[PDB]
Order: structure tokens, then sequence, then C-alpha cells
């Protein structure tokens, strides 16, 4: 959840908002070790429920998100249903555990390509065009992350937009991402420079992957 | 002496506007069939399966014309080559279907078949079903027959399945056309077409358009 003023500004300037619970357990093995554990359901519920209680009157918020990269666990299904019960006015989405689980109203993969399948075991990234028509699938597809804008990037951005326009149920996506997470450091002469992972003696680190 | 006046054009022509040569005449077989007064007038064969196709029920509905009699029976026998795998015998008289009763001139035989050999384009396993119309005490009145292929065709969850598996149709449309004989078909040409199709990895044909 963002600083409260963000929603006020989005209300007034006009931007559709995905409001997302502060739950990411990416580093667990497997990713859902905590989110499938009922002992962690209380801590998780509060991150979802208090978000909804705070932000539910903002018109700019059109979709709730259960968090990010926390696999798919039974705790997601419970909280998915909690929101659906308290606020039927907004769809609920969540990408974890394969992007099309029982805990999401929207097929919301990250970095599924336009035409090319990536058939990972358990959590494949289908071609977005193919994903829509998988046997029994009926939901809209909006990528929670796509077109990874790292450095000299956005090759093939037009391919996504051609597909979005051609396919009714391909309803766009959220680019990753808006702003480089570089930090300012100063040299011996007081001249500013842009710094990334590892530039603060921080270790282990992941270098420029924050930009 | 038979006399046949064949019209090239009729009101039927309005329903026969296929993209093809417009011809006319007696272009398929003519035959004489002799049936007894008491006769098999129709029969339907169905094959239904359990979840893994390890068990089947062959259901054969048989209809007769002629005078109904208590001594009349139908036997449906199922053969795999020279081996009879199943058989059932029953007198006529279907189940009650409504307030007026049932079909007294029909009977349905149900035959259990364990581990049936399934039909497909990949392996066209066939059984022979023989339908015997007879007196109870053993006098055959007539027999009819057909080849039987145990297979299930269904659409489930958006997929066309054959015996539980999704088909990939390698198909072609085929007209009944011969450069010399026009729209008259013969065994040799048919067989030639089938061998060529299969040799070129086709598994399916559409009877365009008749
Ligand atoms: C589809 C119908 C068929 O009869 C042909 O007319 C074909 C075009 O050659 O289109
Ligand atoms: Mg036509
Ligand atoms: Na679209
Ligand atoms: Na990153």
């Amino acid at each position: 959840p963002n600083h409260p003023l963000w929603y006020t500004l989005c209300d007034r300037y006009g931007l559709y908002v995905v409001d997302e619970a502060n739950i990411e357990t990416h580093g667990m093995v497997p990713m859902n070790r905590l989110t499938d554990d009922p002992r962690w359901l209380p801590a998780m519920s509060e991150r979802v429920t208090r978000m909804v209680q705070r932000d539910r009157n903002h018109p700019s918020v059109i979709i709730w998100s259960l968090g990010n990269e926390s696999g798919h666990g039974a705790n997601h299904d419970a909280l998915y249903r909690w929101i659906k019960s308290v606020d039927p006015s907004r769809p609920v989405q969540y990408e974890g555990g394969g992007a099309d689980t029982t805990a999401t109203d929207i097929i919301c993969p990250m970095y599924a390509r336009v035409d090319e399948d990536q058939p990972f075991p358990a959590v494949p990234k289908w071609s977005i065009k193919k994903w829509l028509s998988l046997p029994g699938e009926t939901r809209p597809l909006i990528l929670c992350e796509y077109a990874h804008a790292m450095g000299n990037s956005l090759g093939g951005f037009a391919k996504y937009w051609q597909a979005f326009r051609q396919y009714p149920r391909l309803q766009g996506g959220f680019v990753w991402d808006w702003v480089d997470q570089s930090l300012i450091k100063y040299d011996e002469n007081g001249n500013p420079w842009s710094a990334y992972g590892g530039d603060f003696g921080d270790t282990p680190n992941d270098r420029q992957f924050c930009m | 002496r038979l006399a046949v006046m064949v019209l090239r054009w009729s009101d039927g022509s309005y329903l026969e506007d296929q993209d093809m040569w417009r011809m006319s005449g007696i272009f398929r077989d003519v035959s004489l069939l002799h049936k007894p007064t008491t006769q098999i007038s129709d029969f339907h064969v169905a094959t239904r399966f359990n979840d893994d196709f390890s068990r089947a029920v062959l259901e054969a509905e048989v209809q007769m014309c002629g005078e109904l009699r208590d001594y009349l029976r139908v036997t449906v026998s199922l053969w795999q080559g020279e081996t009879q795998v199943a058989s059932g015998t029953a007198p006529f008289g279907g189940e009650i279907i409504d307030e007026r009763g049932g079909y007294a001139d029909r009977v349905t035989l149900r035959l259990n078949v364990e581990n049936p050999k399934l039909w497909s384009a990949e392996i066209p396993n066939l059984y022979r079903a023989v339908v015997e119309l007879h007196t109870a005490d053993g006098t055959l009145i007539e027999a009819e027959a057909c080849d039987v292929g145990f297979r299930e065709v269904r659409i489930e969850n958006g997929l066309l399945l054959l015996n539980g598996k999704p088909l990939l149709i390698r198909g072609v449309n085929r007209h009944e056309h011969h450069p010399l004989h026009g729209q008259v078909m013969d065994e040799q040409t048919m067989v030639q077409d089938i061998l060529l199709m299969k040799q070129n990895n086709f598994n399916a044909v559409r009877c365009s358009h008749y």
C-alpha cells in the first residue's frame, strides 16, 4: 500500500490503481512455504484486511492485489475470498503460483511473451494469445509485469500492443517499471553519482538489477 | 422391364449448388433386395464405456416389420475374427416409454465387452456384429450385419476427444470425381485415394458436400 496521498492524486488526476498488499516471500523455498502455512495466515490477513479498510473509498482503486511473488498457498485462497465477500465492487488479482490460480479473477502473468511459450514446470508462462484459449479458460488477461525496461530495453514493445489491440480479452499490462532505483552518492569533490547494488558495501547484493 | 425417367433439373437442384461439375443420370449402383415378410427393418449400434475404456457395453436396438409373434427373437452376436466375444437373445417388446406403452416391434440387446479393442484411424480395430431374426426354437428368418468399431467421440472442456484423447485432424475434402467416368465411383479409385491419403499422413476426410 502506498503513501495515502498517492490515491488522492490518482483520484483527481485520473489513473486506474491496483492496490497491493505488502506480502512478498520470494526468497522462501518453495515460494509458498509461508503462504500455505496456516500459522502465517494471521500476519498475512492483516496486510490484506487493513489495506482494504484504509483504501476502499478511493475511486482510483479498481483492483485489489494479494501481494507479489509468494507462490500460491491456501492463505491466498482464504484472503481472496475475504475480499470478494467484503468488497464485491472490485476484482481481486494475484500472480503467484502460475498466474491463473483460484486466487485470481484476472490472468496476470509477469513476462509471458506474445507468441512464444515458456513451458516451465508447474508455473509455465504461456504465450498470452494461447493462454486465453486454454481448455476451460474464460478470464481476461492483464500482465502484472511485462516489457522489462532494464537499461537499453523495450525491444518488442510494439508486439504486445498489436496483440492487445487485436484480442478483446488481452486487456493490457503494467510495464516493469517506472523509475530506476539508483541512489545518489558523492565523490571526494562532492560531485553526485548514481549508485546501485553493492555500492554501499552491501553484500551479498544484486548489482544493477534494481534499475 | 424397368423404365426410369431421370430429370436433370428439379426443385432438388436448389439444394444441390455445390462447386463442382453439374451432371445427371443413374450414377450409382442399382440393385434388387429380397427380404422376408417378417424382417429386420432397422438396427442401431451404440458403444458406451467406463472412465478408462477397459469396459464397454454394446447396445443394439433392432426393429421389425411384419406380424408380431411371441416366438420371435433377436440374437445379436459379437465376433472378433473367428471368436464370438459376446451374445444376447431377447423377444420383441421394448421398455415402457409413455402412457400408451412401448414399442412391441422393437428390442434392445445389451452386450458386455471386457477390454474392448478400440477403433481409431491409428489402429482400426473392428468387430463383426451379426443381427439374427429368428424363432425361439432355432429357425433363422434372416440375418443382417455390420462392422463395429468401439470408440467414443465427445467434446469436453472445449476439446474434441476420441477415446479420451484430443484429436489432431489431418484432413482433406474429397469429392467423388473421376476424369473419365465423372461422378461415378468405383472400388479401385476409392482404395487408390485412401492409400494415397494415408501414405501422405492424412487421418480424416470430409464428404464434400453430400
Ligand atoms: C469451400 C466450398 C467448396 O465447395 C469450394 O467452393 C471451395 C473453394 O474452391 O470453398
Ligand atoms: Mg459453394
Ligand atoms: Na484487447
Ligand atoms: Na528488479
